[PDB]
Order: structure tokens, then C-alpha cells, then sequence
RNA sequence: UUGAACAGAGAGCAUUUCCGGCAGCAGAGAUUUCAGCUGU
């Protein structure tokens, strides 16, 4: 019943800053009592997960994490997971903007100049080789393998799984970053001009058209807990985002310049935003405070992503570096690059890499492998980085696994548990609750010249 | 996406994957199987001058009917578009939103006229036939076909001399002369 | 699905089974990896009596292994917890989940009943009442199933009545093979005996007779004529008296040859008249 | 250094076997399942959208209904499928529901059948037969109860004589009649209130509180001995039979039609009055009703218990049917038809999961007390997903967008006009009352479960 | 509208209302036994055979 | 109620238990007419407690012609005393559903505490197992149903006209 | 409606009546498990 791992299961509530009726004070019992089962029981799943987190060991003083080899990965590690760390070299067609399937089955890959590649990358299966021959900018796919959409040189185009076109939307005039919304069935827009633009893609219909206000957008990333949307601005600015206001939600002010990339974990606590100041700015997300400040990057850091286990890969050019355990409050979580004389309370590189030819174009972790997916001028290398996946997926939310048939009942079915994109809020869990006017106790109806002294009565 | 049950097609009816509203019933699609245009946007790049023109010929109604600069202008649009063949004749200005069609300027251009003047025999061997290089519009070689013709030059449309397809025709009727050199 | 069902119901004893400090949790992981494989090819399509064989012994591992680890790491024979019998609570349930999949091979409703015998005295001999009685309702023909019913019930358990009415039972239904026939004279003259020894035994310390065998052995033989007079000549009595008379023989044939072998294995109950 | 990564094995996760299902393996982390009040909220709505859309109540009507319209219907409390009815020309039919239609019809009386029921007659000299013969007896304004027996095709035990095995005599006429659970009794209401027994031709007792005529009756189903009456003095009487005597009596603003005890509660019954509403009363405590259902628009003529003793249904004069939940007090579900007029005689089948409903144009009907569910048998896989989406439902309930979907039904322009001037009235009433008590000193607040009686024999204290 | 307008009734304030709201009943967020003992209903009847009135032991 | 039901059949005889009745108002209805056509659904209603198999094909046609002419035989005897619990012969018999109105006479002739039923709740649910056949049995028969059907139909018919091989 | 003896079912409910403690010893089945006496 104590369960050590409860506080993960565990669920926030309502407060006020007992009663007298008995069939109520009995029914909050229960209540309480299946609050506590439920949380124990659920607790107790961790027995039944199948498989562990990967890692990597120092396992002496001499031996840093940081300068390990992925020939010594790839080396070391089994024959499965050496042919998942793929490199392809398309060297004609402009630099990859890279994207996997949020089950890690296929990839997407898009060149500057017009090579739009879907493919299964894990088998030797691609099923859509698309040569759009302008500047292609990046693609996203929607619910599936089956449809991807593509943002060209002005209109965003949507292709079906073999690449035969579906649709060229009028709208969304100049994109530069798409991303799916995937229970709210949402293809998101934004790019040079400075506007962010909500698509329903299951009706067809354009849902929100909201005014930045803040030039072209320079970065783009999506909270994966409760699906608000984070751009980065010209200014400095990182705006939160909901298809029912009009206005930003939030306005953080991370960095100066620029805003380079952002990410979220998927848990919806931390946020890394890059500027072009050559400045990491972790942030907390639910109660905004700014956690780490890593000022003074060697050059400005071009890309970052946050893996399912809380890895923080940033890319600056040539180089990618990733750190573990960096998305923590403390001062001691803060990424460094050295250890000043092996300080122990100095978070150093996880693993570093070096693409010593190119420029890397964008980063994106595998999602239920141990591998980092980054698209460069030649194309795509795959790393291995042991930290770096969950696990234990589960298998009805989205499956790594899963046949024909099981696309087409969960497709139907997803669509048919498709949220409205009203109700995205800043917190999920504000759906069930009553308003914050109208008052917090309900209403029983029975509350629904001592001269002068005188001279008065005249 | 899998042709849903009946709680199914009642539960959620405006979902459509293939066709939306703002897809004007694919006519873009459409016209371009029709008339077999190569590349994107060509459609509305025809439906932007259909559009000006109707606008422009919207304020030369609203302009009053007296005097000389609307009536000129509307007369010098009417016999441009005549000279561009878009139109077949110089009627009425209602013909400026009966009878200008993107269809129509898409009528007008090379392939169409050669399978309308039975050069080719279909308009995908026109383009064929005029990506491989072999027609003419007076001197100069035509290798695009997004070059649209003007009424004076339906009657130059020619294949070049050494196409070996004019010297197969040649040759087929046993005309073929090669002092020529085709 | 209910394999989850089932394999969370595993969790509470490998919570007991940390407790008590003799596994660590990265090797019950791996039991459970292993329950999970045997669960699932249990309750999904295609299953077989193999797979339940297969679990079933992988459970008896884990639990012999489960004593040994207890022996040597508190020294107790048994820690008195959940984790000490909730294994073969586990491992009887595998048996009636088969039993009732796949009732129809007696290896593994022999290999449940061996099994639920040899439990000892954790186990209940009306829970052997109970799957015995289903086992002959499924299985009335088969008749191996009555003599090991009242075997258990009489050379275990002595009792007489029950096991006279287990035997009347199997030859209400199959009255055609001699051999509940001679296993009935075998049980009643064993009672007999054990009557007129415990007799003996009182008079040495300190009427019924088998005329019940002669009886069950005159049934035995009438039955057992008019059964093999019905069974050959199957369909019809379309044959001359020729055929008649040779089948009538015949059936004295088969008849005495039966009760030869009656007074060959008679003689050796010589403790009675 | 040592290194470990992700090893999927692909053993574990697609089979070996073609036979055999695809592993599943889950993970309960919430960063996994991210909108969990929003995922189960469209989930409520679309179970509250599936509901309105599978709300197919109407099974049948039985038979060809009657001549003349239906004034009494009687289930068996026995048998599931079983129902005897009876109309104004003097015809009473008995119902194999399953079939639907008639074991046997009898022209019964040449008046009214004002009242039926079903027995298991004890007599003393006989041996009653009920697996082949069924029993229900009847009474009119002809001044005669009448005892009939039903040959019925449900056992196959047997291989007979049917109709009219004795037949009691009134001096005056017959106006309700009840039979009691055990000991071969019934009751009789008229002109006044007898007591009989199936071996006697003459009532037993006179159990007449006042010489003010009887109108309805009930037995109650557990605690046997304890009858309930209606009389047209807007009176309600209780009757208990060990003292053979009425016990208390209250009287009300209009008149109550009929009565249904509760056949879980034991001393808790349910009247249907003239105005337009039902109580639910207490028999320890007649001075207040510990329910009013309110929805109907006009005289409610009959109302029934399920017989799990957590809903009731309620037939009214306007021609629709109603089912509330017994806590609530407002109609859980409306049923009507263009073709139901004046719905008299509503039971609530021995299921709890149809209602027979007899209307007067002739008819008797079946419907589902629950519209959207259906009486097949369910694989457990669509069983979990009927009852999550109960549970789903009921914790979403009260949610704007969804309770505007699951209060929605289609009721006729006579019922909706009738209801909103209702609306306006009710609402005038308590604007002025508003207005004289924010005036006048001592002016009390009597409760809604007050405000309909008059008053009460044996007083409270 | 995707919030309630007042609090329900049988509850006196919001903190209690939101108490029952806390833990959702799905497939995917509790076990397989919480998921059923969460979502049995309260009355459980058997599908084809009558209901009879209660009997207590003597009353 | 339909606790229990008998199915005949040329290999043996079949008691099976009934789990959940079906509906009884709702007989006619759509959803309940096409529950018994489903596999998955019947398995619902209908479990197998027992199945006595004969002892070839002489005690076949016996038992044939006695379910015909509707008499209990020994072998029905033995296998609904083995199966069906002693219940009382005055209060609330133990109740069997057979598809033979005649030969509920019979079976209550001989076991007075079992009342018999054979209306079409009955008449559907053996027409159910009837439908089903060899999947409700569970593996335990020897013999395909079919050609043991052929044997004891042509049986049957030689025996019903006397047909001589002389 | 009760009482009596008889025949039972495994389908319910208690509670401190014993056992799931240790040896010595013989017995049981295929070197492991199984079955009772004298005390802790």
C-alpha cells in the first residue's frame, strides 16, 4: 500500500485556500478510498513494465562520458541497434529537415531544394520519394504514415501515403514550421508572416488564425501535456499559445535577439529555448520560473530537443551535445561544459558528437529507441544515445509494433475521440471544474448642538 | 477512411478527407487533367488576370457612359481580348463575366491549339512533342508549354525543319522532298 | 484484456516476496516477464495444453526455488505470508483454466488431480470431490475415472458407502466392460476381508458374506450376456438361426471365458470361506 | 565503461505463431496519457450522443389491443411474460408477451371490468395447478367478481376447463380489486371496501373507514397484510389485517388515482394524484411526502414500481408515460406516440426492463424502460464499454454541453405549450408570493412536500 | 462550457466536487481491477429471470 | 428460469447448463433472434456439464427409437440421475429444457422433482446448440456428428419400413 | 404448522477445539515428499 514510486501516479486537486450531511460525508469517504486504491494499484504496474531505461556508465575517473566514440557505441552495443543507427548521404538536395513518426516507424525527411523522402526507416521500405522542386522548408505527418503535410515555398501541401497530393491550402501563406496536435487532430502554422494558424485536418476546416504580432517566427514547439503551442519571436519572446484566445496566453521573456529553438519535455515542466545570444535558458513551465541560465555558448545554439527520458540535446553548428539530468531545479543541474578541477556538482556533456563536415539542420530523438535523429547538409545520421528513449511504451496509446488493421481501428478510433480545440487550455485538468466567478459554496435558495438636538423633528 | 457504420456516418457527417469546401470542387484539379498543365499555380495565375479583368471591367460600368477615356479603354480591352483569341468575337462587355474563362485562356494555349488543329492527336503527345523540341511559331523554337499564342499566330503554328516526324508525315504521303533538307 | 487481469492478481505476492527480503526486484522483473509470456499464450487465441504444461512447471520451479532461497536466506521453512501459498493457489487455477479449455485430455486432468492429492493437507478433499464430479460427468464412458474415483476414496480415505455408490454409479452407466465389473467383485471382496480380519483382530485382542460378490456376480453375468447379444448383431436380428445359434454360442464363449478368468484371480482371496 | 540500451527483442511484442494475438504492453504514466479529463470528457459525450441517437423504446404493441380501450392491465408476480387486460365492453384477455398475443380472451362482464388481478387460489379442498393453469380474477360495476382460470403452454409436464370457476356477488358495484400475496384473500373496492376469500361467495369483513366509496387498492408486496386505498373524498387509507381494521387515513388537495408500494421498502408507497404530480410517502409518517414527481402536464392515472424499487413509471391523462429515478423528483424519460391516447394502466414488467402501457384507443404496448439498451446478451468486451460509459455519464452529468444533450427529448406541441405556460404561470406565482412576503410579518415557508395535505387522522407528535 | 456553471447538488462546495473529479476511470489510467471496480454499476440485475420483493428475516 | 438443457443427439446424449437466460419479452426481437446465430454470444448462455456417449450403434437406433416414440431410456436415465440436482418434487423442481413436449411426460414419470419445458425459449436455445454442434462440445466426442448422423438415419429408416436383405 | 429418526449437500456462519513448532522411532510411495505415538 505505501508504494515508493505513488508521487508520479498521483493527482492535484482543488482547495479551498468536515460536513454534516451523512450520505455526503460517506460518499467523499468512498470517494477518497478508491482516490487511494487507484493510485496504489496503478503504482503498482512498474512491477509488470517489461523492459529497462539504457544508459552509459564511467565506471572509473579517467574515463569521461563526454569523449566516447559512436564507433565505440556501435562497438558495444548489439547487432539490432547498430543497423538502427542509420546515415544516409543525399548530398545533392539542400540540408534534412529531419522528422520521425511519433512511433518510431517512419521518417520524413524533407531538402532545402526539393527531396521529400517518407520511408520506414528500420526496414528498407520508403513509400514516398517526392522531388517538389522548390525550396521545400519542413514536413510533419499527420496521424499517421498515411498523410504527411509539407511546407514548400509558399503553400503547405498535404501528400497521402504513396505522395500522390491531397491538398494545397490557400492559407497558411508562408510556413516555415508545421506540427501536429495528435488528439486534437490539429496541423499547426506558422512561419514569416506573423501568423499562427490552427488546421483541422479530420473537417478540413481552418480553425484559428491568430495575429503574433511579432514579425516572423523563429521558433516553433508544442507542449505535449496540454497542447499550447510556444513560438519564439525576433524579440527575445517565447509566447504560449491556445486556438481560443486571440491573444498569447503567456509571454516569457527568455533571451535577447533572437529565439532559436525551443523544446519541451514531455511531461510539460521544463522548456529549453536557445537564443541567438549564445544563451540556454531552461525554463520551468508550470510555474514560469527560469531555472538554469547557461550564458556564453561557445556559438549560438542552433537546435535543441528534449528526449522522452529527459535528455537535453543541444546542437550549435557542427557540434551536438547532450546532457542528463539538466531539466532539474537545482544549481548543481546546471550544464557545463567542464568540470573545474572534477567538481562532482558540475553537470558536464552526457555524450558529445561532432559532424565535422556540415551545419546541422534539426534534431529529433527516436522516439521509443535509444537513438537521436539529426538532420544535416548530407542528410540524416542516427546516434546512439543509451539515455535516451522510454522503454515501456504503451501499446494502445501508440504502438511501435502495429499491423494494418490496427492503423485503421485506432485511426477510427482517434478520430472519433478527437478533443475539440476549445479545450486547450494552459492546464489540462480545468475541464471538469466550475467557473472561477460564480461563487465557490453553492446557494441554497434561503440565501438567493444642544440647539440642534432641539430643533430636531423639524 | 473506412466508409464508417451508421452510428458512424450520424455521430460525425462533415468529416471528408479527399474534399473540403475550400477546394471549389477541385475545378483546379480538374481543368489541368483537362488541358494538361505541367506545373502548380499556372490555374491561378490565369484566375488572377480573370479576376482583374472582371474587376477593370466592373469600374468601367461604374464610370459614366459619356465619356471618351472609359469607352476607349473598354474598346481597347475588348479588341486586346479579341487579340489574344481569348474571345471568338467583340460582343458585349456582359460577355467580360459570361464568357472569360480560365478554361478559355487555358484554350489558348500551344498544346491545345495543336490538337485543336490536329498537329498532335492528343494534347499530352503535344506536350510531347513540344518538350522534345520539334514546333515553331514563325522563326522561333517554342520548348515551353506556358507560351500561349495571340490570334495572328494560329496560322504559323509549324513544326521545324528536320523534325523527323514532319519527315515521317512526308514520307508518308511520298511528298517528301530533300532539297529541302527535311 | 484479462491477461492484465490475471497479472496484476500476480502483484500482491512479489510484493510480500520483497518484503520478506529473499528475491530483489530486478529478478522478480524477470519472473514476471516470464508469467506475462505464459499468460498471454494462455488466454489469447491459439492456445494449447502444452502451454498450460509449460506454465504449470514453471510455476513448480519458481516455487521450489522460492523454498530453497527461504531455507537459505531467513532460515524458515516457510515465512507464513502470502508467498508461500499463493504459487500453488496459482498453480491449481492454471489446472481448472485447462480442465476447463480443454477438457478432453486425461493426462492433464490426471496430472490436476495427482497434483491436488499430492498438495496434502493444505487441500481439501471435497475440492477433490468437486473435480471429480466433473470429471465423470464429462467422461462417464471412460471408466478408469470410476475405479481411480473410488480407489481414492476407499484406499485412502475408507469409505465404504460412497465407495459402493461411486461403483453403482459407473456400472449404471457403462455396464458393458468387464473390467469395473472385476473391480467391483475386487472392491467387495476387499471389504469383506478387512470385515472378517477387523473381526479377528477383536477376538484376538479382546451373515455378511460374499454372497454380495456372488450377487454382483450373477448381474455381472446376465449384463454382460445381454450386452454382447446387443452389440454383435448390431443393427438388426436380419440372420437364419444358423446365425442366431452362432452368435448365442459365441456369447457363452465370451461369457465363460470372462468368469475363468473371475476364479483365476478369485483364488487369491484366501482369508475368507 | 559499460553501456546498455533499449533491447526490443521482438519476441515478446510480435508472436511467433501466426494464431495468436499481437502482445499489448501498457505503461500508467500520466506523461504517457496526457489529457485525461478531456479524452473522458468527449468519451461522455459521445456515450450521451450514442444514447440519443440509439433511443429506440417502442417494442410493440400486443396483439390487436382490445374494442374499447384499456382501464385495467395485471402482471403475474411469478411469471416474467405473462399479463392479463381488460377493457370498457366487458372483455378481459390474458397475454403470453413473449409471442404477443392472447392465451384466451373472455367476455367477462357486460359493464366496465373496473379491476383485475392475478392469484394463486388456496383453496382447502383442491390442489391448485399452476404450472398449466393461471388465475385471474376480476370485478365490474355489474356487481360481480369473477374467478377464471387460463390454460397455459409452459411446462410440458402434463398430457381443460378455462373460464369462470366461481363467481363472488356484491350487492352494490365494484370499483378496484387487489388480491393479497398469500392465504387465498383479496380485496375489493366500490361503494365500500370488502375483504373476501376464494372458498367463501360473501366477504368476510367490511373494512369501511366512512360511508365515502373506494376508488383504488392496493396490497403491499412485503409486509403482506397491509392494504392502501384510494377514495374519492381526495382520501388515502391505510388498512392493516391482523387488526382487521383501517389504520390511518390522510386527506389531500385532489384525488389520488392509484397507489404502488415500494416492493424494496416495505412501508414506503407512491400515489398518483389529480394534480399533476406523484408522492412518495411514508407509511410510518403521512404528514409529509418524501418525493414529488412533478413533470406531467395533466391528471396522472396510473404509476408502478420497478421491481429493483429504484424507478417508477407514471401515466397521466395527457397522453404520454413518464419514468422517474425515485431520489430525483423530475421525469428521468418521456414517452409518447401520435397514436397513444390517454394513457390509463401502466405495470412495470418483472424484468425491470419493459413497461406495458394501456392506452384507451385499445391498445397496450410495450416499451424499454431504458430507450438505448437492448436485450441481447453481451460479450464482456461490450459490456465494459456499456457500463464505462454509464460511469462516464453519470460523473459528467451535469456538464453544460452534455446535459443539454441528455435532457433533450421530443415531446408533442400540446404537452410543450401546456409546459411552458406552466412556466410562466408557476413563475407569476412565485414573483407575487415574493412580493407579499417581502410585505406581510408571519408568513410561513411550507415545503413543497408539505403543500398537498390537507390533513391527517391520528396526529403526529 | 467546458467547465459547470454552479456547483452540483449533492455537494457544498467545489473542493468536494472536484475531490470526486480527481482521478479518472479509464483503461488507461487505472489497473484492470480498479478499472472494473470503478465502473460496475450499483444495481446489478440478471437478465432473464423475475425479480422478486424483498423477504427479511422475520420482518 | 431454464436451469438445465437436454440435447439428443446420435453420438450420446448432452446436458448442458444454462449460465444466463435470455430474454423472455424480448424473445422476438432482432437482437435476441441473432444472438443464438453468433458463436461469441451463445457461449454466453450455454456451457456443457455433461455428454454420455453410446456404446455403438445398436444402443444409437434403441436410443433413437425411444426419442422418437418419446420414452426415457436407461441410458437417458442414467445420465439426468448423474446430472441434475435432487430438488424437491413440491416446491421449485429443478427445471430441464428438452424439444420434446411428449417426452416431458416421461422424464417427469421417472423423476418427479424436474419439470420440463419446451416452448420456444427452449425450442431456441436447443436450436442454438444445434446450430453450433461440434464447437460447444469441446473436442470430447469420438465420431464426426455428421456421419454418425448418415448411419443412424439410414438405421432408422430400414428399421421404421422392415427392410430385408433376403 | 411442528416433532422424530434416517439419508445427505458443499451451497452458507462462528471461535480459540486442534494442526500448518522440534526431535526419537517405526510405517508410505517414487534420494525427495508422505503418514502417528512421548515431551519441549
Amino acid at each position: 500500500k505505501e508504494r515508493e514510486n505513488q508521487n508520479k501516479f498521483e493527482r492535484s486537486t482543488y482547495t479551498n485556500n468536515q460536513t454534516k450531511d451523512k450520505k455526503l460525508r460517506a460518499g467523499l469517504k468512498k470517494i477518497d478510498e478508491q482516490y487511494k486504491k487507484a493510485v496504489s494499484s496503478a503504482a503498482a504496474t512498474d512491477y509488470l513494465l517489461p523492459e529497462s531505461n539504457g544508459y552509459l556508465e564511467p565506471e572509473n575517473e579517467l574515463e569521461k562520458t563526454f569523449k566516447v566514440q559512436q564507433s565505440e557505441i556501435k562497438s558495444s552495443v548489439d547487432v539490432s541497434t547498430a543497423n538502427k543507427a542509420l546515415d544516409l548521404s543525399l548530398k545533392e538536395f539542400g540540408p534534412y529537415h529531419i522528422k520521425y513518426a511519433k512511433n518510431g516507424t517512419h521518417l520524413l525527411i524533407t531538402g532545402r531544394k526539393g527531396h521529400v523522402a517518407s520511408m520506414d526507416w528500420r526496414k528498407g521500405q520508403l513509400r514516398a520519394e517526392l522531388f517538389l522542386n522548390e525550396t521545400c522548408h519542413s514536413a510533419t505527418y499527420l496521424q499517421n504514415e498515411q498523410y504527411f503535410a509539407v511546407a514548400q515555398k509558399k503553400y503547405t501541401f498535404i501528400y497521402d501515403h504513396e505522395g500522390t497530393e491531397l491538398h494545397r491550402l490557400k492559407q497558411h501563406i508562408e510556413a516555415r514550421h508545421l506540427d501536429f496536435l495528435p488528439y486534437h487532430y490539429l496541423l499547426v502554422t506558422a512561419g514569416e508572416t506573423g501568423w499562427l494558424k490552427y488546421h483541422d485536418v479530420s473537417t478540413g476546416q481552418l480553425v484559428s488564425e491568430l495575429r503574433t504580432k511579432a514579425g516572423p517566427t523563429m521558433a516553433m514547439a508544442q507542449n505535449p501535456w496540454n497542447a499550447v503551442m510556444h513560438l519564439g519571436h525576433s524579440n527575445g519572446t517565447v509566447s504560449l499559445w491556445s486556438p481560443s484566445m486571440p491573444e498569447p496566453l503567456v509571454k516569457l521573456l527568455s533571451a535577447r535577439g533572437p529565439v532559436n529553438s525551443i523544446a519541451i519535455d514531455r511531461s510539460g515542466y521544463y522548456m529549453a529555448t536557445t537564443g541567438a545570444d549564445r544563451s540556454m535558458k531552461i525554463w520551468d513551465i508550470r510555474n514560469f520560473k527560469q531555472l538554469h541560465s547557461v550564458e556564453s555558448l561557445p556559438t549560438p545554439g542552433t537546435n535543441v530537443s528534449i528526449s522522452d527520458t529527459g535528455l537535453l540535446a543541444l546542437s550549435r553548428g557542427p557540434h551536438v551535445t547532450l546532457w542528463k539530468d539538466a531539466l532539474k531545479l537545482s544549481g548543481d543541474s546546471k550544464p557545463c561544459f567542464g568540470s573545474m578541477g572534477g567538481n562532482p556538482h558540475r553537470n558536464t556533456p552526457y555524450m558529445s558528437h561532432l559532424f565535422a563536415g556540415n551545419k546541422v539542420e534539426n534534431l529529433g530523438f527516436v522516439p521509443f529507441e535509444d537513438l537521436l535523429g539529426v538532420g544535416h547538409q548530407t542528410g540524416i545520421t542516427n546516434l546512439i544515445v543509451p539515455g535516451a528513449g522510454e522503454a515501456n511504451y504503451d501499446a494502445l496509446e501508440l504502438n511501435p509494433f502495429e499491423t494494418k488493421k490496427q492503423r485503421q481501428e485506432q485511426e477510427v478510433r482517434t478520430l472519433l475521440n478527437k478533443l475539440p480545440a476549445d479545450t486547450i487550455t494552459l492546464d489540462p485538468n480545468s475541464i471538469g471544474s466550475v467557473d472561477k466567478r460564480s461563487s465557490t459554496i453553492r446557494l441554497n435558495a434561503k440565501d438567493l448642538d444642544v440647539i440642534e438636538e432641539a430643533l430636531s423633528r423639524f | 477512411v473506412r466508409k464508417l457504420k451508421h452510428h458512424e456516418q450520424k455521430l460525425l457527417k462533415k468529416v471528408d478527407f479527399l474534399e473540403w469546401k475550400q477546394d471549389q470542387g477541385h475545378r483546379d484539379t480538374q481543368v489541368m487533367r483537362t488541358y494538361h498543365i505541367q506545373n502548380r499555380e499556372d490555374y491561378h495565375k490565369y484566375n488572377r488576370i480573370c479576376g482583374d479583368i472582371r474587376r477593370l471591367a466592373n469600374k468601367l460600368s461604374l464610370l459614366p457612359p459619356t465619356d471618351p477615356f472609359r469607352r476607349k479603354h473598354e474598346q481597347l480591352l475588348l479588341d486586346k481580348l479579341y487579340a489574344m483569341g481569348v474571345l471568338t468575337t467583340k460582343s458585349k462587355i456582359s460577355d467580360l463575366e459570361n464568357k472569360v474563362t480560365v478554361s478559355a485562356i487555358c484554350r489558348r494555349r500551344l498544346p491545345v491549339i495543336m490538337h485543336r488543329l490536329k498537329m498532335a492527336e492528343t494534347i499530352q503527345d503535344a506536350v510531347k512533342f513540344i518538350e522534345q523540341g520539334h514546333v515553331r511559331v514563325g522563326p522561333n523554337l517554342i520548348n515551353d508549354p506556358a507560351y500561349l499564342v495571340t490570334r495572328n499566330m494560329e496560322d504559323y503554328v509549324t513544326w521545324v525543319d528536320n523534325s523527323k516526324i514532319k519527315k515521317t508525315l512526308l514520307r508518308y504521303r511520298n511528298q517528301i522532298d530533300d532539297f529541302d533538307f527535311s | 484484456s484479462k491477461t492484465r487481469y490475471y497479472l496484476e492478481q500476480c502483484i500482491p505476492e512479489m510484493d510480500d516476496l520483497v518484503e520478506k527480503g529473499l528475491f530483489t526486484k530486478n529478478e522478480v522483473s524477470l519472473i514476471m516477464k516470464k508469467r506475462t509470456d505464459f499468460e498471454h499464450r494462455l488466454n489469447s487465441r491459439g492456445s494449447s495444453i502444452n502451454d498450460y504444461i509449460k506454465y504449470i512447471n514453471y510455476e513448480s520451479n519458481v516455487n521450489k526455488l522460492r523454498a530453497k532461497r527461504c531455507k537459505r536466506i531467513l532460515q524458515v521453512k516457510k515465512t507464513n505470508s502470502l508467498s508461500d501459498w499463493s504459487i500453488q493457489q496459482r498453480i491449481g487455477f492454471i489446472y481448472q483454466r485447462g480442465t476447463n479449455k480443454f477438457p478432453q485430455d486425461l493426462k492433464f486432468w490426471a496430472m490436476y488431480l495427482n497434483y491436488m492429492k499430492a498438495r496434502g493437507n493444505q487441500t481439501s478433499y471435497k475440492k477433490i470431490h468437486n473435480i471429480y464430479n466433473q470429471l465423470l460427468k464429462l467422461h462417464p464412458t471412460n471408466v478408469d475415472i470410476w475405479i481411480s474415483c473410488a480407489k481414492y476414496e476407499y484406499e485412502v480415505h475408507a469409505n465404504f458407502k460412497s465407495c459402493r455408490n461411486i461403483f453403482q454409479n459407473g456400472l449404471r452407466f457403462n455396464p458393458d466392460v468387464p473390467k469395473l465389473w472385476y473391480e467391483y467383485v475386487k472392491f467387495e471382496l476387499n471389504f469383506i476381508t478387512k470385515l472378517i480380519n477387523r473381526r479377528k483382530v477383536m477376538g484376538l485382542i479382546n451373515a455378511l458374506r460374499g454372497d454380495i460378490a456372488l450377487t454382483i456376480f450373477d448381474v455381472c453375468m446376465k449384463t454382460l450376456g445381454k450386452h454382447y447379444i446387443n452389440k454383435h448383431k448390431g443393427y438388426y436380428a436380419i440372420s437364419d438361426s444358423k446365425m442366431n445359434i452362432e452368435l448365442n454360442k459365441e456369447t457363452l464363449n465370451y461369457l465363460f471365458s470372462e468368469s475363468l478368468r473371475y476364479i483365476k484371480l478369485f483364488d487369491e482371496f484366501l482369508d475368507l470361506e | 565503461m559499460k553501456i546498455k540500451t533499449i533491447k526490443r527483442s521482438a519476441d515478446d511484442y510480435v508472436p511467433v505463431k501466426s494464431t495468436q494475438e499481437s502482445q499489448m504492453p501498457r505503461n500508467l504514466n500520466p506523461e504517457l496519457h496526457p489529457f485525461e479529463r478531456a479524452r473522458e470528457y468527449t468519451k461522455a459525450l459521445n456515450a450521451t450522443k450514442l444514447e440519443r441517437m440509439f433511443a429506440k423504446p417502442f417494442v410493440g404493441q400486443l396483439g390487436y389491443g382490445h374494442r374499447d380501450g384499456v382501464y385495467a392491465i395485471a402482471k403475474n408476480y411469478g411469471s416474467l411474460n405473462k399479463l392479463a387486460t381488460g377493457s370498457a365492453d366487458g372483455v378481459i384477455k390474458y397475454w403470453n408477451m413473449s409471442t404477443r398475443e392472447e392465451f384466451v380472451s373472455f367476455k367477462a362482464h357486460y359493464g366496465l371490468v373496473t379491476g383485475l388481478c392475478v392469484t394463486q387460489p388456496r383453496f382447502h379442498d383442491k390442489k391448485p395447478d399452476l404450472k398449466s393453469q393461471n388465475f385471474m380474477l376480476s370485478c365490474s360495476d355489474d356487481k360481480t367478481v369473477k374467478l377464471w382460470s387460463i390454460n397455459v403452454d409452459d411446462y410440458s409436464n402434463k398430457n381443460n376447463e378455462e373460464g369462470l370457476i366461481r363467481t363472488f356477488d356484491g350487492e352494490s358495484a365494484f370499483q378496484g380489486i387487489d388480491s393479497h400475496r398469500e392465504n387465498s384473500t383479496f380485496a375489493t373496492g366500490g361503494a365500500k371496501i370488502h375483504l373476501w376469500d376464494v372458498n367463501r361467495l360473501k366477504p368476510v369483513s367490511d373494512l369501511s373507514w366512512g360511508a365515502d366509496n373506494i376508488t383504488s387498492l392496493k396490497f403491499n408486496q412485503n409486509e403482506t397484510d397491509i392494504l392502501a386505498s384510494t377514495g374519492s373524498d381526495n382520501s388515502i387509507v391505510l388498512y392493516d389485517l391482523r387488526t382487521n381494521s383501517p389504520t390511518q387515513k390522510i386527506v389531500q388537495t385532489m384525488r389520488t388515482n392509484a397507489i404502488c408500494w415500494n416492493p424494496m421498502e416495505a412501508f414506503n408507497f407512491v400515489t398518483a394524484n389529480e394534480d399533476h404530480n406523484a408522492y412518495y410517502y411514508d407509511m410510518r409518517n403521512l404528514s409529509r411526502s418524501l418525493n414529488v414527481f412533478k413533470d406531467h402536464v395533466s391528471a396522472v392515472m396510473d404509476v408502478d414500481f420497478s421491481p429493483t424499487g429504484d424507478e417508477i413509471v407514471t401515466g397521466s391523462y395527457d397522453k404520454s408515460i413518464r419514468i422517474y429515478k425515485t431520489n430525483h423528483g423530475h421525469s428521468r424519460e418521456i414517452y409518447h406516440t401520435k397514436r397513444m391516447q390517454h394513457v390509463f394502466q401502466v405495470k412495470y414488467s418483472m424484468d425491470s426492463k419493459y413497461i406495458i402501457s394501456g392506452s384507451d384507443d385499445g391498445n397496450v404496448r410495450l416499451w424499454r424502460s431504458k430507450a438505448w439498451e437492448r436485450s441481447n446478451v453481451k460479450t464482456t468486451r461490450e459490456k465494459n464499454k456499456l457500463e464505462y460509459d454509464e460511469k462516464l455519464k453519470e460523473r459528467f452529468r451535469h456538464m453544460p454541453e452534455i446535459k443539454r444533450i441528455s435532457r433533450h427529448r421530443h415531446v408533442p406541441q400540446v404537452i410543450k405549450k401546456a409546459q411552458e405556460i406552466k412556466n410562466i404561470e408557476l413563475s407569476s406565482i412565485k414573483r407575487r408570493e415574493a412580493n407579499e412576503r417581502r410585505t406581510r410579518k408571519d408568513m410561513p415557508y411550507i415545503s413543497e412536500r408539505k403543500k398537498q395535505i390537507v390533513g391527517t387522522v391520528h396526529k403526529y407528535e | 462550457k467546458y467547465q459547470s456553471s454552479a456547483v452540483p447538488f449533492p455537494f457544498e462546495n467545489r473542493e468536494q466536487y472536484e475531490r470526486s473529479l480527481r482521478m479518472p476511470i479509464g483503461q488507461e489510467w487505472t489497473s484492470r481491477a480498479s478499472h472494473q471496480e470503478l465502473i460496475k454499476p450499483r444495481i446489478m440485475t440478471k437478465p432473464g429471470q423475475v425479480i422478486d420483493p424483498l423477504k427479511a428475516p422475520f420482518k | 428460469p431454464i436451469e438445465y438443457l437436454l440435447f439428443e443427439e446420435p453420438t450420446g446424449y448432452a446436458v448442458f447448463k444454462v449460465k444466463l437466460q435470455q430474454d423472455d419479452i424480448g424473445s422476438r426481437l432482432k437482437e435476441v433472434q441473432e444472438q443464438i446465430n453468433d458463436f461469441g454470444a451463445f457461449t454466453k448462455l450455454i456451457e456443457l456439464v455433461s455428454f454420455a456417449p453410446f456404446k455403438g450403434a445398436a444402443e444409437a437406433l434403441e436410443n433413437a427409437n425411444d426419442i422418437s416414440e418419446g420414452l426415457v431410456s436407461e441410458s437417458l436415465k442414467a445420465i439426468l440421475d448423474l446430472n441434475l440436482p435432487k430438488a424437491s418434487s413440491k416446491k421449485k423442481n429443478i427445471t430441464l429444457a428438452i424439444s420434446d413436449k411428449n417426452l416431458g411426460p416421461s422424464i417427469k414419470e421417472e423423476f418427479p422433482y424436474v419439470d420440463c419445458i419446451s416452448n420456444e425459449l427452449a425450442q431456441d436455445l436447443i436450436r442454438g446448440v444445434r446450430l453450433h454442434g461440434e464447437k460447444l462440445f469441446k473436442g470430447l466426442q469420438s465420431g464426426d456428428l455428421e456421419r454418425a448422423q448418415l448411419g443412424l438415419g439410414h438405421a432408422y429408416s430400414r428399421a421404421k419400413v422392415k427392410f430385408s436383405v433376403q
